[PDB]
């Protein structure tokens, strides 16, 4: 009764979808906190290759020009919730002249996602880290492929997932600033990944309440390494 | 044979205010040569903060209220919070526009309250064009009414007189001569005047009697 | 009309043991000429021919659709077809637009594949067909060619004064229309050969 | 309303349009092409309505490329003339009929150069020389006098001048330039404009 | 165990079914490409005529608009229909949109529509990777892959096919930082890459090169044997 | 094991109804195409002759198709019937279009691409049918091709059939021409192809079939040779064995 | 074990197990208490926190000004009967302009539930909702269950360990007519601190009430109003 | 209803009054008729209020999609002919649709004018109104390729201004915006009766 996302265990469950979390491990590491000035995010690349491109290899993408995302898990699944999230965020602007809230952007997403067997397919294999500032001030949620939707102050998933979470339990508090909470990331970073720790094996991603702009850090990144 | 349009007159009026909004219109209910009702007022309390004021044909005026009181409440539990002023005015474009051929034969006018405090007042046509303006008066007795708020409100045509912004207590006895001259020379208007006030503390409203012939 | 808006003539005559068809050259607008090489008749097999009238849309359009249901006839059955066969087949591909016909009035004519048996008959626009011993036309100067053939048809003719018959015919009634004419061309068969000739004709 | 011409010669053909997009008194522009290069050595020539014309025509202009890229040989003429027929018929009896006429220019290496007509009833035809528009009335027969199968490709632009100067005096639109083309075995090339002092 | 399905998941989450149309991605013909400053190039091997048929039917290098070029490897009745679709579909880019396709553009279609033909059950996705190389995008010169889960991805060199291990770790410590200019050199850099063949016949290579302004040029077997000829030549050098 | 429908895949990674389908002709007819310069044949094999038959048709492994086109065929005969009322369905779709005839090489990818979609939409059998092509076009001339099961094709010079006959590709290579292709040349070459794979001894006329394509004043007939003419090209074959015993 | 595998396979013993472990799932989800006066009705459920510093999901939902409903169980079936139950709500007032009979609204969810429990191609729901409402005759408390079957009743606790909290509600359900808020509140919560370990005490940040009243539209107080409703508690007999 | 819009060397120059009529009753006179689509776009407003309005709102929402999946800002001919395609298909049901497209490309400028009867055509000058025929002859006198920043706002100002005099259905105020190669600026907006003092003096 283990091959079915329409068949019930004796104890709960599924069965099926606690696959799906499984495929979440295999994935790569990501850490976003939630900062009163701001919200912050880092991802680990893992590249391959050398001839390998490295901008073709997306982990954070801009959801909306005050929304950001981080992803694990596959890939190929990840760029159908990618796709009408922005749709969804430019759905709302057309017919309300303003911005959609962070937290009403994944109530559209899990909308979908709990649609697997409940039409009339297969579960996904990602989560998904979503911050953004809006009216609300900065916000930090998060998902699941079961449609379980709720809000963190900091958050690490992916590969190295309970590992990162001990320690980022311990250092973390209320009164944090951005520009110490970007430092206390990658202290984990280089704590829970195999190789060093430089300018190429990571990337950055920000957003602060009047610069709504720059989810991204191009080469600054060099000063906050060389300075650890 | 089967005609599906009729007119049903009614008269519309709006002022923003700096931070308050009032919104007027009259009772009066009529078709042809007849009178059905001396009680029946324009005025619709969305929001706590949102009056709307639906003219013409009375069966577009009675579903399309309803259609908006029903998209607000599908607003507040996908999103925690009520709508806006500025809202609503892009919802409804939206709605009126969705039956561009066979459109409603309903002019709407929107005031009230922004995110600031401050007065709004959104006109639009029957099929969903907007703008923001500082007051529009909208019915039957359209023509009747803007040559005079743009001499008193606008101050147009005027020399060496100062741009004082309106008060509250003399934007309500502008409101109270305006209709007192149109219901004389227009046979749409009359029997009473609704008007309701949209302020920082709430929606007040007041009853003035006209002429009841 | 519709009908009247290129002009056309077909006719076809029977004979002793052969058969003939003829039809004219002028393609154009409502009283503005384009070309003088406007093909109105089609081989549909051997000794045996098809001729359409009418919009010039539709003569390009279900000679075309005719040809297309001939082929894959031809394919499923070794044999060639017989002529009533496709007086059958042309009435089932008019008729399936009852309501949005065609603009058009085949003319058939041909000879048996087995003995030397001519057959002629001619179809309206909704698929009527009626067949005769003597002639059919059609056409915008469809009673102008009735005028000729009336007076001029004997019953067994040589090829020789066959053709001299609706040579006649075709001239002196096609000068009499104003939107049909620039050139006539007659094809004449038989069990040996095909003859195809044209002729001497006003070009005004 | 606008102009088309289509002289045909033993190894050539010589097309010519006009350059005018006018707003039913205004001329907004004065440099328009209505010259659509469907392949090589196929040229396409449309005239119409106001949307008619660039919707269908690169309809047909993005689809014999689709035949280019995919069996790696080029559509013969007569087959590409043929099969623009096809769309106007099949899309006539329906809501969206398409109010076009066209003319097709197009050079085979078996069968020589050859020109089409078309209406918008979707009638062929195979014309030594054709033209279209209101101006196609004052000018064939100018045309149909000096025309001989046997002609050089300079006295064709020799007779196209002679062909156009008439446009110029008793039609009572403006058109002042045309753009000329001309097609062979090597391809289509472009000739000069062709402009006129009035006075 | 558990695999006989393209819905299911494993208990350490795996999709095998789709890992397995990689699998047969392996008994491919080896096909290599780079970039370089001007002229893109890519190359194929293992042509073995059969003394009795015709060569122009088992074409596996294909154009799919003006300025883009394709190379595959897989079996080849699941190349055909995607090469014919995705001919559709930069040919209508163009209608709906005037401009011309970028490179970029038309390797999402093929990525999306492998994407969607794994999800639903009783439909075998495709056992196909491809080479898109296209110096397209407003003179820049790029080259993507494929994938049989569907995922585009952008290399600077790459390698496919039967032996594709080999060729990748020799590009890596050939591939030069210093940009291949003199682009008979840069085409020299594919054949002393193909040379690592399987048998190395040496007239089994099928060269197609791409200046980026022009058409395809497709190679002769004269002028990629002069090619061959200087690769010897410079293979002097070592006593 | 890995027998279910057509997906899935095997693992190491193959296809295994695919592969059941591509070895069930073997156990089938005999049909083989030739070199020629202005020309083409084909040659099929009269199985199961038994003495209270008719053939009212004449023709049962070739049946012409376009107009100067014809196949021949191999596999499950339930399968082979709707294959050539398709085939023949396209051709006449392509000359309504245009007003021309199907360029013999693009009639039968439109064939591959029909025969390839039962390979991955669930659940149905691939074809089990194999056959070949002859024809002539304006841009190549006289042409072969090959289909199989799984939607793969090939030009040819000469080709056959696998289990039955496949030896007979060896044959076709030790015995090859090139250049000196005229008609005469092929025939002669056929009836020698036929006597070693059929294994029945001295080659009956009833047992075997010979068509023919040349051009002739641009018409392109297409000839399904009489029996009359199959006993002296046979005589002919059976002279020649008397003759090559000389140098004996 | 073969006849455990779809809901259509009946039993030899005349018992359809795929129902019988949709109700295993109700007992994951926490615990939540609802009851009822003559007057007011009122549930109070418990929250779950996933980490240590992460929110805590919710559990109390509104959905009209005289319907609020509680949850135990699925997350996917929850928010599916939620947009069924917010549509239908809203056609009464488009159509009829009244609000819903409360009784008649569970009867429309009883009839949406029996078709995935018979028709193969659909689980059935694995949901626990509890249901307080406003018809014209006064309060209402209902629960339902995964076999489709709505049960009226004046005091009820579902979820994880929730026997202990029927005991209390069972010998108390004679003062609950009476009384009013400022007691039948923490009548209720205290129902809810037997279904815990006996070393952590009840919160301000775990818990949510919701309440609707005869006069008073549903209201869902947590984590800042829940104070005047703990304040004036007792502790455990520990 | 006048709107024009001109190409030069340094970008192009977008004018339109602000009267909008209903029969012959005006409705108001601060109708702004130039629709600011993406800070590198702009849209005009001729002949239909909400037909307008809508399918340009609809064709800002399509932009921006563009740019997030292909991390590239659209050019003014994709945006024209995106534009052209959805009116098309709702030909003869009878809508109103005039507007013009604006806004500097890779290629440079751009310069489109889409019609509801499906014309799409390039250009370097246009003129788009009820009183848009008054509006070509004062600008083609004064027009050039090389006229200077200054000349050029005062040419747009003075061909509006001739437009509303002899046209009844023109006035309002004169809008003024500049497309700059990052982007468009609001230049100014000046009323009407302001200018009869200045130009007749």
């Amino acid at each position: 009764y283990d091959r079915g996302v329409n068949t019930f265990s004796p104890e709960g469950r599924l069965f099926q979808v606690e696959y799906a979390i499984e495929a979440i491990k295999l994935g790569s590491t990501a850490i976003g906190i939630q900062t009163s000035e701001g919200v912050c995010l880092a991802v680990e690349k893992r590249i391959t290759s050398p001839l390998m491109e490295p901008s073709s290899i997306e982990k954070i993408v801009e959801i909306d020009a005050h929304i950001g995302c981080a992803m694990s898990g596959l890939i190929a699944d990840a760029k159908t919730l990618i796709d009408k999230a922005r749709v969804e965020t430019q759905n709302h602007w057309f017919t309300y002249n303003e911005t959609m809230t962070v937290e009403s952007v994944t109530q559209a997403v899990s909308n979908l996602a709990l649609q697997f067997g409940e039409e009339d397919s297969r579960p996904f294999g990602v989560a998904l880290l979503f911050g953004g500032v809006d009216e609300k001030g900065p916000q930090l949620f998060h998902m699941d492929p079961s449609g379980t939707f709720v809000q963190c102050d900091a958050r690490a998933i992916g590969s190295a997932s309970e590992g990162a979470q001990s320690s980022l339990q311990e250092v973390y508090h209320k009164s944090m600033t951005l520009k110490e909470a970007i430092k206390s990331s990658l202290i984990i970073l280089k704590q829970v990944m195999e190789e060093k720790l430089n300018a190429t094996n990571i990337e950055l991603a920000t957003v602060q309440p009047g610069q709504n702009f720059h989810m991204f850090t191009k080469e600054e990144l060099e000063e906050v390494i060389k300075d650890i | 044979r089967f005609s599906p349009y009729v007119f049903n007159g009614g008269t519309i009026l709006a002022i923003a205010g700096e931070d308050f909004a009032i919104v007027a219109s009259d009772t009066r209910l009529s078709e042809g040569f007849s009178i059905h009702t001396r009680d029946s007022p324009k005025c619709y309390k969305l929001t706590d903060k949102t009056v709307i004021g639906c003219s013409g044909f009375h069966g577009d005026c009675l579903t399309l209220t309803k259609i908006i009181e029903a998209r607000l409440k599908m607003y507040k539990h996908s999103n925690n919070k009520a709508m806006t002023t500025g809202a609503i005015a892009a919802m409804l474009s939206t709605i009126l526009y969705s039956r561009r051929f066979f459109p409603y034969y309903v002019y709407n006018i929107i005031g009230g309250l922004d995110e600031e405090g401050k007065g709004a007042v959104y006109s639009f046509d029957p099929v969903g064009s907007y703008q923001r303006d500082s007051f529009k008066a909208g019915g039957s007795a359209s023509a009747m009414l803007q040559p005079l708020l743009d001499n008193q409100v606008g101050f147009k045509n005027m020399q060496n007189v100062e741009h004082v912004p309106l008060s509250l207590d003399r934007a309500m006895r502008l409101v109270k001569d305006v209709f007192i001259s149109a219901a004389e020379r227009d046979v749409y208007t009359g029997d009473a005047l609704r008007i309701c006030i949209v302020t920082k503390e709430g929606i007040r409203e007041e009853t003035v009697s006209l002429r009841k012939d | 009309s519709i009908m009247s808006y290129n002009g056309g003539a077909v006719m076809a005559m029977k004979g002793k043991n052969c058969v003939a068809i003829a039809a004219d050259r002028r393609f154009g607008i409502q009283a503005q000429m384009v070309t003088t090489d406007f093909q109105k008749i089609f081989p549909m097999g051997d000794r045996l021919y098809i001729g359409l009238a009418g919009l010039a849309t539709d003569v390009q359009t279900v000679a075309q659709r005719l040809k297309f249901r001939l082929n894959l006839y031809e394919l499923k059955e070794g044999r060639q077809i017989k002529p009533y066969t496709l007086m059958s087949m042309v009435a089932n591909l008019l008729y399936e637009k009852r309501f949005g016909p065609y603009y058009t009035e085949p003319v058939i004519a041909g000879l048996d594949p087995k003995t030397f048996k001519p057959f002629i008959c001619s179809l309206d626009l909704i698929g009527c067909p009626m067949v005769t011993d003597d002639f059919v036309v059609s056409g915008t100067c469809a009673e102008q060619m009735y005028g000729m053939c009336e007076s001029l048809w004997e019953p067994n003719m040589d090829p020789d004064h066959l053709f001299e018959t609706i040579s006649q015919a075709m001239l002196n009634a096609v000068d009499r229309d104003a939107v049909s004419g620039m050139g006539v061309i007659v094809h004449i068969i038989e069990k040996d050969k095909i003859t195809t000739r044209t002729l001497k004709a006003r070009m005004d | 309303m606008e102009y088309l011409i289509g002289i045909q010669g033993p190894d050539y053909v010589l097309v010519a349009s006009d350059r005018v997009a006018a707003s039913n008194i205004v001329q907004m522009k004065d440099d328009h092409d209505k010259m659509f290069k469907m392949s090589e050595k196929i040229l396409l020539l449309c005239v119409g309505e106001a949307g008619d014309t660039v919707q269908f025509a690169e309809y047909i202009q993005k689809n014999v490329q689709l035949y280019k890229m995919r069996n790696g040989y080029e559509l013969s003429p007569t087959a590409a003339a043929n099969f623009t027929r096809r769309n106007l018929a099949d899309c006539l009896r329906s809501r969206t009929p398409y109010h076009v006429n066209l003319l097709l220019a197009g050079y085979d290496e078996h069968e020589g150069p050859a020109l089409y007509y078309m209406d918008y009833l979707a009638a062929l035809a195979k014309a030594p020389f054709a033209a279209h528009g209101y101006g196609a009335f004052l000018t064939l027969s100018i045309l149909d006098r000096y025309y001989t199968p046997t002609i050089s490709r300079e006295r064709a632009v020799e007779l196209l001048r002679k062909c156009l100067e008439e446009l110029q005096k008793r039609f009572i639109l403006n058109l002042p330039t045309f753009s000329v083309r001309i097609i062979d075995k090597n391809g289509i090339h472009d000739l000069d404009n062709i402009s006129f002092p009035k006075q | 165990s558990y695999d006989r399905a393209i819905t299911v998941f494993s208990p350490d989450g795996h999709l095998f079914q789709v890992e397995y149309a990689q699998e047969a991605v392996k008994k491919g013909s080896t096909a290599v490409g780079v970039r370089g400053r001007d002229i893109v190039v890519l190359g194929v091997e293992k042509k073995s005529v059969a003394k009795l048929q015709d060569e122009r039917t088992v074409r596996k290098i294909c154009a799919l608009d003006d300025n883009v070029c394709m190379a595959f490897a897989g079996l080849t009745a699941d190349a055909r229909i995607v090469i014919n679709r995705a001919r559709v579909e930069c040919q209508s880019h163009r209608l709906t949109v005037e401009d011309p396709v970028t490179v970029e553009y038309i390797t999402r279609y093929i990525a999306s529509l492998k994407q969607r033909y794994t999800q639903s059950n009783g439909r075998r996705p495709f056992g196909i990777s491809a080479l898109i190389v296209g110096f397209d995008f407003d003179g820049t010169p790029r080259l993507y892959q494929t994938d049989p889960s569907g995922t585009y991805h952008a290399w600077k060199a790459n390698a496919i096919g039967r032996g594709a291990k080999s060729v990748r770790e020799f590009l890596e410590k050939n591939y030069t930082d210093e940009a291949i200019e003199t682009d008979d050199l840069t085409i020299k850099l594919v054949i002393k890459a193909l040379l690592e063949v399987v048998q190395s016949g040496g007239k089994n290579i099928e060269l197609a090169v791409m200046r980026r302004d022009q058409s395809l040029k497709i190679l002769n077997p004269e002028e990629i044997e002069k090619y061959v000829a200087e690769i010897e030549k410079e293979k002097e050098e070592n006593e | 094991r890995y027998d279910s429908r057509t997906t899935i895949f095997s693992p190491e990674g193959r296809l295994y109804q695919v592969e059941y389908a591509m070895e069930a002709i073997g156990h089938a007819g005999t049909c083989l195409g030739i070199l020629a310069n202005d020309g083409v044949l084909l040659a099929a094999e009269r199985r199961n002759i038994h003495k209270l038959l008719d053939e009212v048709f004449f023709s049962e492994k070739i049946y012409k198709l376009n107009e100067d086109m014809a196949c021949s065929v191999a596999g499950i005969t339930s399968d082979a019937n709707v294959l050539t009322n398709e085939l023949r369905l396209i051709a006449q779709r392509y000359l309504l279009q245009y007003q021309e005839p199907i360029p013999c090489e693009q009639l039968v990818t439109a064939l591959c691409d029909i025969k390839q979609a039962y390979t991955q939409f669930g659940g149905k059998r691939p074809f089990g049918v194999s056959l070949l092509y002859i024809g002539w076009d304006k841009h190549y001339g006289f042409q072969l091709y090959q289909s199989d099961p799984s939607g793969n094709y090939g030009g040819w010079k000469a080709t056959c059939i696998g289990n039955n006959s496949a030896a007979a590709v060896s044959m076709l290579k030790q015995d090859y021409k090139e250049g000196e292709m005229t008609l005469k040349s092929a025939l002669a070459l056929a009836i020698k192809v036929l006597n070693k794979t059929m294994d029945v001894s001295k080659l009956s006329a009833e047992k075997v079939e010979i068509a023919t394509l040349t051009r002739e004043n641009g018409k392109t007939v297409i000839r399904v040779l009489k029996q009359k003419e199959v006993e002296q090209l046979i005589k002919k074959h059976e002279e020649e064995e008397a003759k090559a015993e000389r140098e004996k | 074990n073969q006849y455990d595998n779809d809901v259509t396979v009946w039993s030899p013993q005349g018992r359809i197990h795929q129902i019988e472990y949709a109700m295993e799932a109700v007992k994951q989800g926490s615990a939540t208490v609802g009851l009822k006066s003559k007057t007011h009705a009122v549930l109070v459920a418990l929250k779950r926190a996933q980490s240590e510093l992460a929110a805590h999901q919710k559990k109390i939902l509104h959905v009209d000004n005289h319907i609020g409903i509680s949850i135990a169980g699925l997350t996917a079936d929850a928010r599916l009967l939620c947009n069924f139950m917010r549509q239908e709500c809203l056609d009464s007032r488009f159509v009829f302009d009244r609000p819903l009979p409360v009784s008649r609204l569970v009867s429309l969810i009883g009839s949406k539930t029996q078709i995935p429990t018979q028709r193969y191609g659909r689980r059935p729901y694995g949901v626990g909702l509890l249901i307080a409402g406003y018809d014209d005759m006064g309060p209402h408390i209902f629960q339902t269950c995964p076999s489709a079957n709505y049960f009226d009743c004046r005091a009820m606790s579902i979820g994880a360990r929730s026997q202990s909290a029927r005991t209390y509600l069972e010998r108390h359900m004679s003062e609950f007519m009476e009384c009013n808020l400022n007691e039948l509140v923490k009548h209720g919560l205290r129902a809810l601190r037997e279904t815990l370990p006996a070393e952590q005490d009840l919160t301000t940040k775990n818990v949510s009430i919701g309440i609707v009243g005869k006069d008073l539209e549903f209201t869902i107080y947590d984590d800042d109003d829940v104070s005047p409703f703990l304040e004036g508690l007792e502790e455990r007999p520990q | 209803t006048t709107t024009l819009a001109f190409k030069f060397r340094h970008g192009v120059i977008v004018a339109a009054d602000s009267r909008a009529t209903a029969g012959a009753y005006i409705a108001s006179q601060t109708v702004k008729k130039v629709i600011e689509i993406n800070p590198y776009l702009l849209g005009t407003m001729a002949g239909g209020a909400a037909d307008c309005s809508f399918w340009e709102r609809l064709l800002a929402r399509q932009c921006r999609i563009y740019e997030l999946r292909n991390k590239e800002r659209i050019s003014v001919a994709a945006a024209s002919k995106l534009l052209a395609n959805m009116v098309y298909q709702y030909k003869g049901m009878g809508l109103s649709m005039g507007t013009m497209i604006c806004g500097w490309d890779k290629r440079g400028p751009g310069l489109y004018y889409v019609d509801s009867e499906g014309n799409r055509i390039s250009g370097a000058t246009f003129s788009v109104g009820s009183g848009s025929v008054y509006a070509y002859g004062v600008m083609d006198r004064g027009y050039s390729y090389d006229l200077e920043v200054e000349q050029a706002y005062d040419l747009a100002r003075r061909a509006i201004y001739q437009a509303t005099y002899r046209d009844a259905y023109s006035g309002g105020a004169v809008n003024l915006y500049h497309v700059r190669e990052d982007g468009w600026i609001r230049v100014s907006s000046d009323n009407v009766a302001d200018l009869h003092e200045k130009y007749s003096g």
